[PDB]
């Protein structure tokens, strides 16, 4: 567990000084929690969750060149909206299909 | 009840939304709807909206049909539509191919007042304004035509003709009373069974009258007088699609 | 088709003919006519005119019926008045006797503005100038209530409701076209059989609407707009009607 100056909080496993494998990551200020595979300190796979209950799952960039997500599915719990896309560059996000309504991402 | 929107009654409870259109280009309408009525073979020609542009010179485009026939499962009108600077003279619109119907989509922006500028893309391709004009109305006809259930039947020979003896929707709140007007009387599809989030409905009910917003198109209101019966429908502000709705909401 | 006037519909078709209602008092009918409508419980209630006062402050009366039955062979509405300065009160305006009535008839002249006035008669009598109102308004009303012709119908129980598959009235810049409000729709008793010149008609075939002019009141105006089966009546000025009507034809 490391506790960082900031107060985010990483609980989980570590390999050479860095987070790795199985873990999950809670950032101080916006109450959102990265949770999944982790590799070289940078989250991989898994869910991305805010502090209301949406959420986003899928692949995220790793370490290299930064942690921002790049394909998966947004689900807004708000309007229960759901949409599978991916993000093109310059942050543009595009989807493949018009929002459908579903549930949150429960694996 | 009714058998055409008015311009007048649709002008006068929209303008709160902001839809609006300029005095001198009201008797303008006034005066010259029943021209383009009368010169045309149409039988029914409203207004349908007002599209915004570069200039001060938005697009007035108006609607009209002669046959409203029951074609394949749908209710489909041999529509027509005109377009006009101010509201004086009328100029037509008329239909693009599906090459271009597809070459027109990609062009996001606002519309210069020109109709005659060209677009070009990618080999270049040029289209022209009047185009991207049609491919937007008939998008925005297609996601948006909005009236009240039941307010249509068919006859012999297979015809939607206004219900003559339409007594109202019940509940004019719930989005269930509420129709696109190319659903076939018989089937049950409303605007529920669009996507959940998409449409608005902000109802007085002392008053009686109810409005439904298009929030997928941002710029569409629709309005229903229960206690007179009167139904119109008007779009402003140009015919952009809001694609991401899930963050909005 | 229409179920009960349009208040901007005859502000709109009327204007020609110098029947107006201020921008504020616009907005205030528009405004407080469905709070009265409610509190009484009237299915139906309108202005009815603009009687203009002394001072600068007018009388703007309004008639309101729940249902109209059918007696003694005519059409009887039970109707109830209000009236108003300012267009955000409407107090009730009482009914007179008989006598009180026939002594309202020999008050002539602009009425005052203020409902507190009395005047003096002849042994003396003293007329609260609203009964003069009241009396004046009543005159109007059973003189000259224009409805069109077969635009209403009986029905089961026996009362006359509106028909709701209209087909319009047909040669509608005549006299035949248009009747009493208080003549049954079955009998032929039509808009021609009192005096031959106490009424004049303007039509526009091609907008389609027609304009009927009271001459023995000579603020009576009615309209009757074809393409769209809407039809209302105003009444704007003093209560006196021109005895001397055989001079001015």
């Amino acid at each position: 567990t490391y506790t960082y100056p900031n107060g985010d909080i990483y609980q989980g496993a570590f390999w050479a000084g860095k987070r790795h494998g199985k873990g999950m990551y809670h950032y101080k200020g916006p109450c959102c929690q990265l949770v999944g595979d982790w590799a070289d300190g940078g989250f991989t796979y898994g869910r991305w969750v805010y502090a209301d209950g949406s959420m986003f799952m899928g692949k995220f960039g790793g370490a290299a060149a930064d942690s921002k997500p790049t394909a998966g599915s947004y689900f807004y719990s708000s309007s229960s909206l759901v949409q599978e896309g991916h993000f093109a560059k310059d942050g543009s996000w595009v989807g493949h299909r018009d929002p459908a309504v579903g549930k949150e991402f429960s694996v | 009840v009714q058998l055409e929107p008015n311009i007048t009654l649709v002008l006068k409870h929209l303008a709160s939304c902001g839809a609006v259109v300029s005095a001198e280009q009201q008797a303008a309408l006034d005066h010259s709807i029943p021209i383009k009525r009368i010169e045309a073979g149409l039988r029914s020609l409203t207004l349908w909206g007002r599209l915004t542009t570069l200039n001060g010179k938005d697009y007035l485009v108006a609607e009209g049909y002669n046959v409203a026939s029951s074609k394949e499962g749908a209710a489909v009108y041999e529509t027509k539509y005109f377009y006009s600077q101010d509201g004086a003279r009328w100029s037509d619109l008329q239909p693009v191919d599906s090459e271009t119907a597809t070459r027109c989509a990609r062009i996001k922006g606002m519309l210069s007042g020109d109709p005659a500028k060209n677009y070009e893309l990618e080999l270049v391709f040029q289209i022209p304004e009047l185009a991207v004009l049609r491919c937007r109305v008939d998008a925005i006809a297609t996601a948006t035509s909005v009236i009240p259930t039941d307010s249509t039947i068919l006859n012999a020979a297979s015809q939607v003709v206004p219900n003559r003896l339409f007594a109202g929707a019940a509940y004019p709140e719930k989005l269930e009373s509420y129709q696109h007007r190319f659903s076939l009387p018989g089937s049950g599809v409303t605007l529920s069974q669009d996507l959940r989030g998409t449409w608005a409905v902000q109802y007085d009910a002392f008053k009686g009258v109810a409005q439904v917003r298009s929030l997928l198109f941002p710029g569409y209101f629709f309005y229903y007088a229960a206690n007179e019966l009167t139904w119109g429908s008007l779009y402003v502000g140009d015919g952009l699609r809001n694609n991401d709705l899930i963050f909005m909401l």
